[PDB]
C-alpha cells in the first residue's frame, strides 16, 4: 500500500534533541482539530506546554507544539491526545444513541 | 485532573425535541472546544449532494445563464450520501463522471400562450410560465436505475421557484450533481443552522418577594421565573427558556439583586437540515468525522 | 429579480415561500408579521429575505422580444 | 436552419446572400440574432 | 556521491582482483578507526547529526561491499580480513548509530547477511532505531547506485563479461 506522508510533519528546526519539545505541522486543518486536540493534550499530567497556531488564514496549515517535562516525548504525548480524542467521540456517540432509543 | 472514564460518568445528553427537520438537544459536562468542533463539522464537513456542473443547451429566458446555474446548485437534493462516492478532478472529464459519482438531473421547459379569456393571473394565462425545482427530472444513467429505484432523486423543497418564462422562451439544461463538503462552497452544507447556545444562569442574591416579584417576572420570558406569594417567592423554573436580554440590569431596583451568568459546560444545540438527512443523523455523522479526523493522524507516519 | 433560493445569512431555503407569502397577504389579509411567522420564518436574518424582496422579474418579463407586440 | 429575429415584429427570419438587411413582414432594418441548441457549461457557483 | 561511486564500483565489477577488493576496504577501515577518538567525543556536544554525513557515507560504502563481496574476505578457516567480525559490531555500538542514518535497503541487506555470515548481529538495533520515531538531498545521494543493471541491451552484451549481477 501507501501510507499518506504529507499530512503530519515534524518540523526539525523546532524539535528538541531529547525528543520532548517538538512542533508538528498538519496540512488541511484549522481550529476544529487544533482546539479540540489541544484540550486533550493539556489533560496529560506530563505535558508542560501545549498550544496550536494557524500561521496565515489563506493556507490551511496547523502548527501545534507540545513540550513535556521529560519521561514522555512530544510524539508519545501527541498520540495519547489522539487516542483520547477518539475515545471521547465514542462516549458522545453512545450517550446520544441511547437517548434516541430512550425517546 | 481529567480522565476518559471520568468524562463518561459526568457527560449526559438531554434531547429536548426532535423532528424530521430540526433537533434540539443538550450536552452536559463537555468542553467548549469539543462542542465547537461538533458545530463546525455539521456546517463545514458533513458532505451533501448538490448540482456542480450545469450544461445549457438553450436558455432564451430573462435570467442569465450563470445566474440560473447558481440557483440550481443551491437546491437541496434528497439524495442520501454514501450512495455516491467522491469525484476525482485530476483525471479528465471523459473519465471523471461515472455513475457511482454523479447524479444527472435535467430540465426541459417551453412557454406558450394559453387560450383563455379574462390583469389575469399568469398561471391561468400562459403554459409552463413558472419553473419550479420539481421540474429537475432524475435521469438514472446506467446502474442507477435499480439502486435508486426505491428512492428517486427529487428536491427536498419542490416548490423552489427557479425561473419564470413568457411565450417563445425556453430553458433546456442538464445538470451533474456531485458530492462535496460545505467548506468548499456553501451549497454542499447539509444544515440550515447547526449552532449551540450556552445555558443561562440566573443567580438571585436577595429575596425579591412582594411587588418586586411581579415586575421581575416581566424582565424574563414568560415561563422562566416563578412566583407564588412571599411563601415560595422567586426562583427559576426553566433557565433554558431564558433569552439573555439583560432586561433586568436596566432597572436600578434589580441591578444589585441578580448576577446573570452562564453554565459553561451545558450546551444547547439546535441542529436543523435542508432536507437531505435527518438532524439526528448529521450529528452522528459529525461526531464520527472528528473521530476519523484523529484516526487518520494516529495511523500516519510522522514525516521529517 | 426572482426570490433567492436560500437565505444569505443562515441558509434556510426561502425560495419556496414567495408565492406562498403573496397569497397569505392577498387572500388571508394577514399583516406581514404573522404571514412571515406562519411560513416558519423566525430568525430576523431569514425574515427579511421574504419581507424585503422586490421581485423585479415581473417588470423584466414585460419585454419579450420573441412574441409579437 | 437559419434563424434571425426582427426587432419589431419578432418574426423569425433567414437571410441569404444578395439580400437587403430588412425584415420580410415589416420593413424594419434592425434585426437581432437568435440562439440555437448549442452546448455551454457552467460551474453552479 | 564519490563514496557512492566507490562501493558500487568494487561490488559490481567482475574483473577486479581479490587483493584490490580488500585494499579499498583496508583504507576504508583505516579511515573509520582513525575516527574513533578524533570525532567520537563530539556526539553529546552541540550540533545535530548532519555534521557526520561523510562518516554516514563511508560506513555505507563498506556495508555495500559486505552485501555483495562478503565471500572474498573469508578463508575456509573463517579468519576475516582486518577483523570485520570485531569491527562492525564495535562501530554499530558507537554513539553515531550508523544503522539509523544510512539507507533503509543496504543497511537491512546488511542485516540479513551479517547474521548468516557470523560477523555482527543488528536485528535488535534496527528494531530499536526505527522505534525512536536538509535530508532529501542526502537520502537520494544514498539511494542512487552508479552501477545498477542497464536499460540498454546491445551494450550489456559486452558488459556480461564485465558486470556482476545480483547472484
Amino acid at each position: 500500500e501507501e501510507p499518506d506522508r504529507e499530512k503530519i510533519k515534524l518540523l526539525t528546526q523546532a524539535t528538541s534533541e531529547d525528543g520532548t519539545s517538538a512542533s508538528f505541522q498538519i496540512v488541511e486543518e484549522d481550529h476544529t482539530l487544533g482546539n479540540a486536540l489541544r484540550y486533550v493534550i493539556m489533560k496529560n499530567p506530563d505535558v508542560e506546554f501545549c498550544g496550536y497556531s494557524i500561521p496565515h488564514p489563506s493556507e490551511n496549515l496547523l502548527n501545534i507544539r507540545i513540550q513535556t517535562y521529560g519521561e514522555t516525548t512530544a510524539v508519545d504525548a501527541l498520540q495519547k491526545g489522539l487516542k483520547d480524542l477518539m475515545d471521547l467521540c465514542d462516549v458522545v456517540e453512545s450517550k446520544f444513541t441511547e437517548k434516541i432509543k430512550s425517546m | 485532573e481529567w480522565n476518559v472514564e471520568k468524562f463518561k460518568k459526568d457527560f449526559e445528553v438531554n434531547i429536548s425535541s426532535l423532528d424530521a427537520r430540526e433537533a434540539n438537544f443538550d450536552l452536559i459536562n463537555i468542553d467548549t472546544s469539543i462542542a465547537n468542533a461538533f458545530r463546525r463539522i455539521m456546517i463545514s464537513e458533513v458532505p451533501s449532494v448538490a448540482a456542480e456542473y450545469v450544461y445549457f443547451f438553450n436558455n432564451t429566458s430573462v435570467i442569465q445563464d450563470e445566474v440560473l446555474a447558481h440557483r440550481i446548485g443551491l437546491v437541496p437534493l434528497k439524495v442520501d450520501p454514501d450512495m455516491l462516492t467522491w469525484v476525482d478532478s485530476n483525471l479528465p472529464d471523459d473519465e471523471k463522471f461515472t455513475d457511482e459519482n454523479t447524479i444527472v438531473l435535467s430540465l426541459n421547459v417551453k412557454c406558450t400562450r394559453n387560450p383563455d379569456a379574462p390583469s389575469t393571473d399568469p398561471k391561468e394565462l400562459y403554459n409552463n410560465a413558472h419553473v419550479y425545482a420539481r421540474d429537475l427530472k432524475f435521469e438514472p444513467q446506467g446502474r442507477q436505475s435499480t439502486t435508486f429505484a426505491d428512492c428517486p432523486v427529487v428536491p427536498a423543497d419542490p416548490d423552489i421557484l427557479l425561473a419564470k418564462l413568457r411565450p417563445g422562451q425556453e430553458i433546456s439544461l442538464k445538470a451533474h450533481c456531485i458530492l462535496g463538503i460545505g467548506g468548499d462552497h456553501a451549497k454542499f452544507s447539509p444544515v440550515s443552522t447547526a449552532s449551540y447556545r450556552l445555558l443561562p444562569q440566573i443567580n438571585i442574591l436577595q429575596p425579591i418577594k412582594g411587588e418586586s416579584a411581579r415586575r421581575f417576572q416581566k424582565c424574563f420570558p414568560p415561563g422562566v421565573i416563578g412566583i407564588d406569594e412571599g411563601s415560595d417567592e422567586a426562583y427559576v423554573k426553566d433557565a433554558r427558556k431564558d433569552t439573555v436580554s439583560r432586561e433586568v440590569l436596566r432597572y436600578e431596583e434589580f441591578a444589585d439583586k441578580v448576577k446573570l451568568g452562564r453554565v459553561r459546560n451545558h450546551f444547547i444545540f439546535n441542529v436543523e437540515s435542508a432536507g437531505a438527512m435527518t438532524p439526528e443523523e448529521i450529528f452522528f455523522k459529525s461526531v464520527r468525522i472528528l473521530k476519523n479526523k484523529a484516526e487518520y493522524l494516529k495511523n500516519c507516519p510522522i514525516t521529517q | 429579480m426572482i426570490v433567492p433560493v436560500r437565505c444569505f445569512s443562515c441558509g434556510k431555503v426561502v425560495g419556496d415561500k414567495w408565492e406562498s407569502y403573496l397569497n397569505l397577504l392577498q387572500e388571508d389579509e394577514l399583516d406581514e408579521g404573522t404571514a412571515l411567522s406562519r411560513l416558519g420564518l423566525k430568525r430576523y436574518c431569514c425574515r427579511r429575505m421574504i419581507l424585503t424582496h422586490v421581485d423585479l422579474i415581473e417588470k423584466f418579463l414585460r419585454y419579450n422580444p420573441l412574441e409579437k407586440r | 436552419t437559419l434563424k434571425y429575429i426582427c426587432a419589431e415584429c419578432s418574426s423569425k427570419l433567414s437571410l441569404s446572400r444578395t439580400d437587403a438587411v430588412r425584415c420580410k413582414d415589416c420593413g424594419h432594418r434592425i434585426l437581432l440574432k437568435a440562439r440555437t441548441k448549442r452546448l455551454v457549461q457552467f460551474e453552479a457557483r | 556521491k564519490s563514496l557512492q561511486y566507490l562501493g558500487s564500483y568494487i561490488a559490481r565489477a567482475k574483473k577486479l582482483s581479490r587483493t584490490q577488493i580488500i585494499f579499498v576496504a583496508s583504507y576504508l577501515t583505516s579511515w573509520l578507526n582513525r575516527y574513533v577518538i578524533e570525532r567520537e567525543e563530539e556526539v553529546d556536544q552541540r550540533g545535530g547529526m548532519e555534521r557526520f554525513k561523510h562518516f554516514y557515507a563511508a560506513f555505507q560504502a563498506l556495508c555495500y561491499i559486505f552485501c555483495f563481496r562478503h565471500n572474498i574476505f573469508r578463508d575456509t578457516d573463517g579468519n576475516w580480513e582486518c577483523e570485520l567480525d570485531k569491527f562492525f559490531q564495535r562501530m554499530v555500538i558507537s554513539k553515531f548509530n550508523p544503522l539509523k542514518f544510512c539507507n533503509e535497503n543496504v543497511m537491512l541487506m546488511f542485516a540479513r547477511i551479517a547474521q548468516q555470515e557470523s560477523v555482527a548481529y543488528c536485528f535488535s538495533i534496527i528494531e530499536n532505531n526505527n522505534n525512536e520515531r536538509t535530508r532529501q538531498q542526502f537520502i537520494d545521494l544514498q539511494s542512487y547506485f552508479p552501477y545498477d543493471p542497464l536499460f540498454l541491451k546491445n551494450y550489456k552484451i559486452l558488459m556480461k563479461e564485465y558486470y556482476i549481477e545480483w547472484s
